């Protein structure tokens, strides 16, 4: 309700007293909502933009220069308002100064950054690159500032000077590149640490990543007000997300990390030789796409008949003596189950490994490339059966055990637990549904989406009989065939 | 790389 400014008088009497640290959570939608036209609402949504982007300039200046950096002026859209909104806020943060356009200069030198990709591939120790790339060696040196990939950790006073800033950037970018454009960039720390940045000019959906980590963000809130959910120390993993652009945004590059897809191709052609390679499988899975569903299936049992799980053998002979690698297992397995039973939940689209990244010392999980979400795929030119990644070689990866034990009471748990809190959840969602921010690939497939997750959610089944389902449902070979190419 | 494109 945004009409009447009656009922704005005695709301903006009461939260011009709320701290701005209440106001970080909602600020990728409290920011879409800003517009430039003049309304007490609107002095309200201003007085909060200035409290938050004045008081915590670390929090919301990346959201607010990502509202602002890449707006036309042509087309017409709430985008647009909101940016001038946001150009304004932003002003009036840097009239009060330094710290502002220091942010500014290194959102802007970081888009830079991200635009440019040239072609090669570098690893093991030391390397040397990038041209113009002066600022990024004296960032501190020029602008005391740290880099923009830590959670940095939020102070009531707001106002902190012992945060770490980090000058000297290593030269070395041991780019790999996927689609489109990618850059790493690795810089050291105050403390003496080094962060490493994956920056990204392809249009990867960055803003939908921010937003779903958001959400994930408070669903590891939720799972820590709890017994059960907080002995497992069980959390749906979050990597820190800062686009600067949709399709030029940047991201942190978790500490060292091999991703799954890019893992056990290696494995499988060292653990199994005498099997077939990946090109068998692919393209006559290729052959398979035109076949009737008896074909498929047949093709499909071939295939994987032919290539035996290997990526139980991650987790033995690479972390340490059996504790380690137990606690490793076990936080792979409860990092997956609850990732899996949330994506599900909310509908996450592309799984593959190339979409995973697997820690290494501590074992959980980290979803990457979230982009298609609230039911996406399936829907796709070609159709999918699985609701989350399970194949043969994640389950062998859970242990000598399949998915029945910790991954289904982990799972079950995860249900039972957003059961409890579902109504803040779909709050939550619904404030995702009123900004035109986040993807649902006037009536829009949002609505359905959030109805199919109340279900996915209600009560009427039993939450183990729902979990046996998906366990069930996400193993079975009848599914798995049709799914695509590999996935074996 | 194979994975489907997402295209829209
Ligand atoms: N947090 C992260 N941890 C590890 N690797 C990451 C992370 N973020 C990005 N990457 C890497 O960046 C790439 C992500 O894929 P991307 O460049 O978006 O191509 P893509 O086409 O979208 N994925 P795909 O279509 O399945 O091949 C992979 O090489 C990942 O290893």
């Amino acid at each position: 309700n945004s009409h009447l400014d009656e009922l704005n008088n005695s709301l903006q009497h009461y939260l011009q007293n709320l701290p701005c640290k209440k106001f970080i959570p909602v600020f990728y939608q409290l920011a879409a909502r800003l517009m430039n036209e003049n309304s007490k609402f609107q002095q309200s949504l201003t007085s909060i933009c200035y409290n938050v982007g004045r008081n915590h300039p670390y929090h919301s200046l990346h959201v607010l220069f990502s509202l602002v950096s890449n707006v036309p002026e042509i087309e017409n859209l709430d985008a647009g308002s909101r940016y001038r909104a946001v150009k304004k806020i932003l002003d009036l943060l840097k009239v009060n100064s330094n710290l502002v356009t220091k942010l500014l200069c290194s959102f802007e030198n970081y888009v830079s950054l991200a635009e440019w990709n040239p072609r090669s591939k570098v690893d093991s120790t030391s390397f040397s690159r990038f041209p113009g790339y002066k600022w990024f060696l004296k960032d501190a040196a020029n602008y005391g500032l740290p880099p923009i990939t830590m959670n940095v950790k939020v102070n009531d006073t707001g106002d902190y000077s012992n945060i770490p800033t980090v000058s000297s950037f290593d030269d070395t970018i041991h780019f790999a590149s996927g689609i489109n454009a990618p850059k790493v960039i690795t810089c050291l720390g105050s403390n003496g640490h080094t962060y490493k940045q994956l920056v990204k000019g392809g249009n990867d959906d960055l803003r939908q990543d921010a937003v779903m980590e958001q959400v994930f963000e408070q669903v590891n809130g939720f799972l820590r007000s709890y017994r059960k959910t907080s002995q497992r120390n069980l959390s749906m993993r979050t990597y820190k997300v800062i686009p600067l652009a949709l399709k030029t945004g940047v991201i942190e590059w978790v500490q060292d990390t091999i991703p799954l897809g890019e893992y056990l191709d290696s494995a499988h052609k060292v653990y199994h030789p005498k099997e077939w390679s990946l090109s068998t499988c692919r393209k006559l899975i290729a052959e398979k796409q035109m076949e009737d569903l008896e074909t498929r299936l047949k093709v499909y049992d071939l295939v994987c008949r032919h290539y035996r799980p290997v990526f139980r053998h991650f987790f033995l002979e690479s972390y340490a003596d059996p504790v380690q690698w137990f606690t490793t297992q076990t936080n792979y397995a409860r990092s997956t189950a609850v990732a899996s039973v949330l994506g599900h939940v909310l509908g996450l689209g592309d799984r593959h490994g190339q979409n995973i990244l697997i820690d290494k010392t501590s074992g959980e999980v980290i979803h990457i490339d979230l982009g298609i979400a609230f039911e996406q795929g399936k829907k796709l030119p070609v159709p999918e059966c699985v609701p989350f990644r399970l194949t043969r070689d994640v389950v062998d990866g859970m242990g000598i055990t399949g998915v029945e034990g910790v991954f289904r009471r982990c799972m079950e748990f995860t249900l039972e637990t957003l059961r409890r809190e579902e109504d803040s959840l779909l709050s939550v969602l619904e404030v995702l549904r009123y900004d035109p921010l986040f993807s649902w690939l006037g009536e829009s497939e949002a609505e359905r989406a959030i109805l199919k997750v109340r279900q996915k959610l209600s009560s009427t089944l039993s939450v183990e009989a729902s979990v046996g389902e998906l366990i069930r449902i996400a193993q079975d070979p009848s599914y798995l065939a049709l799914m695509f190419c590999g996935w074996s | 790389v194979s994975t489907q494109e997402l295209y829209s």
